[PDB]
């Protein structure tokens, strides 16, 4: 909805609420990961070598 | 290696290929010095015949072939590839020869 | 120097436990007190 004659002052800088986004992308992305695998046995002796090239 | 006259032979050296490669294919009749055929892929040089079809050089996995249409009895030459692949080193020797033994 | 009939308070245990690869496995020491350890039955 769109007003007349009313006069608001902004702030970009103090602004609140971008400081939960960065909260809530954060908690979504943990909470995207507990159902997956861990990768516990895979820290072992590697050998290695070049690729043929 | 054998087919009737004025047939297609079908002739194929060397490994499997890996990356972008680019062949050459060199003919040699018997006592006599060796020669060109095909210095690209599928490119001659002038002053020697068409009906030679090579492969292209896009294909992985692949064997370089050479088909050699309207034979004769003077294309009875030894022949070798010469490979160049864009991941293995550089060949310092030839290929394996085919000899053809015309009808 | 621990007189005959007292105890001893502190024990000195050496045993073997996982690194932080799977194949490599170490020695290591540390010390207890008498009321954590029992005995599991020359040596
Ligand atoms: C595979 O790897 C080898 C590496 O040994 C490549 O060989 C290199 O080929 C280039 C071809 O241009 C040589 O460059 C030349 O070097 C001289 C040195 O002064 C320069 O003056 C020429 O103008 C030219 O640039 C290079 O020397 C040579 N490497 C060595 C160690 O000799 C080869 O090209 C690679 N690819 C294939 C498909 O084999
Ligand atoms: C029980 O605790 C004692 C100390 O309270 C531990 O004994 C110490 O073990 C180390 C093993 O590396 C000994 O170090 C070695 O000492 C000799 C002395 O010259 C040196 O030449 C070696 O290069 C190395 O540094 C240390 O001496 C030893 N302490 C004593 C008093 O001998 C011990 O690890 C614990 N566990 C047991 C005995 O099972
Ligand atoms: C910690 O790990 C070490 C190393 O894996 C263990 O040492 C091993 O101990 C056993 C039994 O004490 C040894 O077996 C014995 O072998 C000797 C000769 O080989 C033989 O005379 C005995 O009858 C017995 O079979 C084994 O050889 C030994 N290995 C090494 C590399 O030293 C140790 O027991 C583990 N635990 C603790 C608490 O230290
Ligand atoms: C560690 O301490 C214990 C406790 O004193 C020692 O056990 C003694 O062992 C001797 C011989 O086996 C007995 O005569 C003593 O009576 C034991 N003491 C007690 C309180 O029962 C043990 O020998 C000690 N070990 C070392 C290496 O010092």
């Amino acid at each position: 909805i769109h007003l007349e004659n009313v006069t608001e002052e902004f702030n970009m800088w103090k602004n609140n609420m971008v400081e939960q986004m960065h909260t809530d992308i954060i908690s979504l992305w943990d909470q995207s990961l507990k159902p997956c695998v861990k990768l516990t046995p895979l820290c072992v002796t590697l050998q290695c070598t070049n690729v043929t090239n | 290696v054998s087919v009737a006259p004025g047939q297609t032979a079908r002739i194929t050296c060397g490994e499997e290929s890996l990356g972008s490669r680019s062949v050459i294919w060199y003919q040699q009749r018997p006592g006599q010095a060796p020669s060109l055929i095909i210095y690209n892929n599928n490119d001659r040089p002038s002053g020697i015949p068409d009906r030679f079809s090579g492969s292209p050089g896009s294909t992985f996995g692949t064997t370089a072939t050479l088909t050699i249409t309207s034979v004769e009895a003077g294309d009875e030459a030894d022949y070798y590839c010469h490979i160049w692949d864009s991941r293995r080193p550089t060949n310092w020797v030839f290929g394996e020869g085919t000899t053809l033994i015309v009808l | 120097n621990i007189t005959d009939d007292m105890r001893g308070e502190l024990k000195n245990c050496s045993f073997n436990m996982t690194t932080e690869l799977r194949d490599k496995k170490q020695k290591v020491y540390s010390l207890f007190y008498r009321l954590d350890v029992v005995q599991i039955n020359s040596n």
